[PDB]
């Protein structure tokens, strides 16, 4: 039902802010965005940049990713991202999260066509 | 806006030979993976042969194992295929991709423009 890019996009895609506002935000966004429905993702990243800008990130610097494939790609730029670790006290289904704020490079799996992010590999 | 242009296409008679270019123009960095596909004519588009932009992790589709070779300049961004011994089998249009993995091509996000290539029976 949900494709690829689709995925992607709710997982990591939070455009609408220029940071995580306050430090319960993985709490309130990992849940909203059903990241621990069946139990707790351990990390997640969500960008904090336009759709637009993500996506371009397709079309810039070709990268290996973590798993050997190499259709990744790293963004020229830093972008705006959070780190949301789960925490020790977690444990499903009441996940905590801790939430780090910062601004790297962002490393993605693309493909398809249009050629989209698809998954989110590393923040360098 | 990084282009990829192709070159060589041609039409030849069954048993004969052609070489294939393609160069990447406008692209930064040094694309992973460099590969050759090819749609005949109604069919669904099939990977020819890829390698990477080391030596190589070269692979080649079963039909033109031992009569097509696949070659890089070491670092460029530059893909070349040599064709002998073609047969009308061979006939079809003849696309350069790049930023993608193996033969996989859902994950290639750069594609040429097509060459056509036609191979002539021998009878008539």
């Amino acid at each position: 039902k949900e494709t690829a890019a689709a995925k992607f996009e709710r997982q990591h895609m939070d455009s609408s802010t220029s940071a995580a506002s306050s430090s319960n935000y993985c709490n309130q966004m990992m849940k909203s965005r059903n990241l621990t429905k069946d139990r707790c993702k351990p990390v997640n990243t969500f960008v904090h940049e336009s759709l637009a800008d993500v996506q371009a990130v397709c079309s810039q610097k070709n990268v290996a990713c973590k798993n050997g494939q190499t259709n990744c790609y790293q963004s020229y730029s830093t972008m705006s991202i959070t780190d949301c670790r789960e925490t020790g006290s977690s444990k499903y289904p009441n996940c905590a999260y801790k939430t780090t704020q910062a601004n790297k490079h962002i490393i993605v799996a693309c493909e398809g066509n249009p050629y989209v992010p698809v998954h989110f590999d590393a923040s360098v | 806006q990084v282009q990829l242009v192709e070159s060589g296409g041609g039409l030849v008679q069954a048993g004969g030979s052609l070489r294939l270019s393609c160069a990447a123009s406008g692209y930064a960095y040094t694309y992973i993976y460099m590969g050759w596909f090819r749609q005949a004519p109604g069919k669904e588009r099939e990977g020819v042969a890829a390698m990477d932009s080391g030596g190589g992790g070269t692979l080649y589709a079963d039909s033109v194992k031992g009569r097509f070779t696949i070659s890089r300049d070491k670092g460029k961004n530059t893909v070349y295929l040599q064709m002998d011994s073609l047969k009308p089998e061979d006939t079809a249009t003849y696309y350069c991709a790049a930023g993608g993995y193996e033969l996989r091509d859902r994950t290639y996000g750069q594609w040429g423009q097509g060459t056509q290539v036609t191979v002539s029976s021998r009878g008539r």
